[PDB]
DNA sequence: GCTTATCCCCTTAAGGGGATATATATATATATATCCCCTTAAGGGGATAG
DNA sequence: GCTTATCCCCTTAAGGGGATATATATATATATATCCCCTTAAGGGGATAA
């Protein structure tokens, strides 16, 4: 039988997925019947009846993670029949990271719409110590989704929103990493989500906030807000991320991101994040890692940047030097579009600037205000790291900022 | 209703303006004497069109526009 | 606010969006990424402006365009 | 749009793809005016007219590789646009299990028929690692895989439409290519029919490889060529999902009555019982519907191909977790009760019955059980002493250790 | 022409011949004797099928059939 | 072999066979997992056997059979 | 010195003329696939005789 | 001793009748994506008449 699919309670139209695998989906009338409607993802825009596209697959594919040695469990754990988009979304085809929800044509239930499981400690472990040997938990490698309860953190029940991501340890220990990633990545302006990290008895994780789930006013209901990536943006599978197998990166992501309620200030944070990254030695940031929100009448603004993670923490004193570093995406250059860390100096940025004909003024901007604030940065959040926190990560990948940060006030 | 910001985000309202009031490209132009084509180019590729071309497929589908706030 | 019904009126009002803030042709052209010769060009001239030069003259403004029925 | 496939310079047909995303079938005419003619599978055979079933999609599904680990691995590799079968073939149309080729309508050109460029003694250790972690293969299975050109002493690689020739496994367990190994060189020993594998080496891994019989050097050795051939899940039109049985797939009793078809009737069955009690007495747990495959002749005609991908599940036995009680036959069996598959508990009695069932000559049975009954004190020396020093040698104290344990059955019988 | 050795390859060719020739599943029935449904039945599932039946089938198309050493 | 077009006429001249091989019905389903009586039976009066059984025969007998026109 | 409209050079091409390869929707007919019925009978066990 | 024809016991389904549901085909209006031809020119560099 066919999948229904509603957005937050709303009748939005349920796919037709056939054996042969011409996949047809539809328009449930309540959604195109609202003046405030707003599609699936953009990929998948608003219009009548049968949608004769493929983006349609695609779509319905993502909502799945892109490291495919974890679509494998769902036939398992809860016996689904295989591992196809329509197999794999059955049994947890309920909360999907960012506000739509798939069920069958046979199957309008309501479960406690909101129950939470005060776990203990022994307990919160427990689920995660598990993680090793109806929710969606994908954007890196490994991780699973909680519900922050005010101190204690608890089960989520029936179809329950997550108001958190926790990633389990991966990189040596991702965990102290990511953390600093942010506490310092926010500290130079950048608007990314304010995580923390999680101890329960002897193991360790990551413990990141939501962004497409919020608290109303009142504290009783909390919303999945409308969320999608980057790649569900022009009808692709997650095996195009990078370059290297053809994904948007910062030269298609900039001619898009130009039709954006906040196209302005949206542009700059984007730029901003690019060098960031280069300088922090991040360089896993595919095309998966960029966010907008699915607002009304089709509208999109850019979410809070994440998944950030610098290859300093392990560089030279294992067997792959510094040398060896190339920026998660592209950015245009002379050559081609280079892509090493060593290499891109500010001049490039530039260039690349004026490509898409990007302010130069805003981009000397960025360049400059890193270049002072890092200083501040790094140390604020060495002051400000737990009493146990690995100094190895911390000097490392600190002093490798403050030489590439080197390639700054030298020039401006 | 929706606030409009690229030509792309645009392009979107039009095509309700034939599924929802019935004409179809193979009309909207009869009465305004244009081409089909700059219709069907337009509703998948509304950044080569003109502004007074997109009257003319403005005005012709009972519809005018106007500016709002960017907030 | 008010219903725009031709290609002249469509400019004719973004020019007074920007003169009653006290900007230039060439400053907004900036913060954005095209010309002066177009911004202009453009005001006197709007009619055969694409869409993009279109939205885009907005985003310097930071203006918001939709539609209205025509009654 | 429309992947048309062939075998071996012919246009066999088109295999066209609507815009919902259908998968149907058209056969040329071309290809059915001859007296030769044959479909990919008896799941699709000739007729003239668009086809719609579900095998349409079946067939081509087992075509790529089943694992989505290798799949996420090709549109990502190979610039795809869906994960979908038809996509993923689209593209890496080149080498596919069986007589199977994939190009459109715009490349009718004569592209390279032979060439290829041998590798060197390190790149034989690098191509590999470069697998696991103009490259157009695809090989269909359980683990990291793939093919290779074999000439004289070299590695060279398939470019252009041209196939390939031996098989390429990696480890997995703690150990996969030794395990396969080990199990082969036993077959040529009891009589069943299995291909000629080696342990090629490469500076640091220990691969496996195998002598795909789909592949044949035809006599003037100037043209390598491919065979269309299935396995029973495909024969019917089935997809990857129920290769099982507990699952819904095709067991030994649908098997054997299929067999009856086989131009070679008597044969194939008779082997096919053999390898079952053989699959018991050393712990082939996976014996699937993806493993027992079938040639494909003109006009339907069909046999039982050699066994592959053949593989014992004693390693992590003993001093592991898993233990030989909990492992089950791939296969269901005939017991007095339902049907029983635990292999620790099963005697010949049952395997009695089973022949009972479908009514298979019991004598016949019995040479085969018989013939069991005294071959292993020594087809495993003559085995065992074929193989160097540096396998490892606790594959053989494990497996065989037990292997004479359920011996014990046909010993104090025949 | 083409040696057979099942039940199905039997039909699956027969069926060729009837489609080749452009005929109607249902003029077979009757322009020999028998019903229309089981013209079907053997064209999918001809398993458990008359023998008589065959011929009659047989005879209709214009053909015949011989035993192959 | 020639053409046919009875079943009696597949049943006599497959025994023509089967004896004169020196085989026999006893045998016969003996090894392909029939009845006795079925050969037997089905020898003499096979317009009423099944054609899945006609094949059975075929292989305890290294023959088989085609279309011809 | 700052804001604004032309113009030169140049690549891309929207858009009108004129015209064609994909689309929902539809009716005579065609149509290979199914159903309850009904019943004469085949292979299955097991087994003796003209 | 042996190959071969019957024979009861016994489950099922094939074939007939009649009838019907599910395809599937050559039709037939009416409809979004295209294609080569060709003409005013708009939006980028860069620059400056006013």
């Amino acid at each position: 039988p066919k999948l229904v699919t509603w957005m937050n309670n709303q009748r939005v139209g349920e796919l037709t997925k056939l054996a042969n695998g011409a996949h047809t989906f539809k328009y449930a009338p309540e959604w195109l019947a609202s003046r405030y409607a707003r599609p699936l993802s953009l990929s998948l825009p608003l219009q009548r009846g049968n949608i004769t596209s493929d983006a349609v697959f695609n779509f319905f594919d993502n909502l799945l993670p892109d490291s495919p040695i974890v679509r494998d469990r769902i036939v398992k754990r809860y016996h689904a029949k295989s591992r196809q988009p329509f197999d794999l979304l059955s049994e947890i085809g309920r909360d999907s990271v960012g506000a739509v929800t798939l069920i069958p044509e046979d199957e309008t239930v309501t479960h406690p719409i909101m129950a939470w499981e005060k776990l203990t400690e022994a307990r919160l472990e427990e689920v995660l110590t598990a993680y090793k040997a109806r929710i969606s938990v994908a954007g890196a490698q490994e991780k699973t989704a909680l519900l922050r309860i005010g101190n204690d953190w608890c089960i989520p029940k029936g179809i329950t929103p997550t108001t958190h991501i926790i990633k389990l340890p991966i990189l040596s220990q991702s965990v102290d990493n990511e953390y600093y990633c942010l506490l310092l990545a926010k500290e130079l302006g950048l608007n990314v989500p304010d995580a923390e990290i999680i101890k329960a008895g002897n193991v360790r994780a990551l413990a990141v906030e939501r962004f497409d789930r919020r608290w109303n006013a009142e504290r009783t209901v909390l919303l999945r807000l409308p969320q999608e990536d980057m790649c569900q943006t022009f009808g692709l599978p997650s095996s195009v991320k990078y370059e290297s197998d053809g994904g948007p990166g910062i030269a298609r992501i900039m001619a898009f991101l130009m039709g954006s309620s906040e196209a302005l200030k949206d542009r700059y944070d984007f730029m901003k994040f690019q060098v960031f990254q280069w300088l922090i030695g991040a360089t896993q940031g595919h095309a998966k890692n960029f966010s907008v929100f699915i607002q009304a009448g089709g509208s999109y603004r850019l979410t809070p940047f994440y998944d950030i993670i610098s290859a300093f923490p392990v560089l030279g004193g294992t067997g792959i030097h510094i040398s060896d570093l190339k920026l998660a995406m592209g950015l245009n250059a002379s050559k081609g579009k280079k892509t090493a860390i060593d290499k891109i100096y500010p001049r490039h940025f530039l260039a690349t600037a004026k490509v898409l004909r990007f302010p130069e003024v805003q981009m000397h901007e960025i360049l400059s205000d890193f270049a002072r604030m890092i200083p501040a940065a790094l140390d604020n959040v060495k002051t400000s790291l737990p009493t146990d926190f690995p100094e190895n990560v911390v000097t490392a990948v600190e002093s490798n900022v403050l030489r590439l940060h080197g390639r700054l006030s030298r020039e401006y | 209703f929706q606030k409009i910001y690229s030509p792309t985000q645009l392009a979107n309202a039009m095509k309700l303006v034939r599924q929802q009031n019935g004409w179809t490209q193979s009309e909207l132009a009869k009465k305004i004497g244009i081409k089909q084509a700059t219709i069907s180019n337009f509703e998948n590729n509304p950044d080569n069109t003109t502004l007074t071309t997109f009257f003319k497929i403005l005005q012709s589908l009972e519809l005018s526009m106007t500016l709002c706030d960017a907030k």
